[PDB]
């Protein structure tokens, strides 16, 4: 029972570590996207002005 | 009483053993429950990944 619990816990920890890494990458994507989104909003206002 | 002392020595081991067996069974039961909770979590996390 202990060996099986240890194995299941190790798999859960490995899958959770990947989840945290993906969450950080997702946050970075939102940051970069925010920069591109600011530009998109700027260009739409610029295009209408031109 | 020398004989009774030997018998009571066995009775202590027996009662202790019954307690130990019961505690072991309770621990094993908890361990299987935890492995189940971890397995359910693992499945959800695998889907989440």
């Amino acid at each position: 029972v202990e060996k099986n619990r240890k194995i299941v816990a190790e798999n859960l920890e490995k899958v959770q570590a990947e989840a945290e890494r993906l969450d950080q990458e997702e946050a970075q994507y939102q940051r970069e996207y925010s920069e591109f989104k600011r530009q998109q909003l700027e260009l739409d206002d610029e295009l209408k002005s031109v | 009483m020398e004989g009774k002392w030997i018998t009571d020595q066995l009775r202590w081991k027996i009662m202790s053993c019954k307690m130990r067996i019961e505690q072991l069974k309770q621990t094993i039961c908890k361990g299987n429950e935890e492995m189940e909770k971890n397995s359910e979590g693992l499945l959800k996390t695998k889907e989440k990944n």
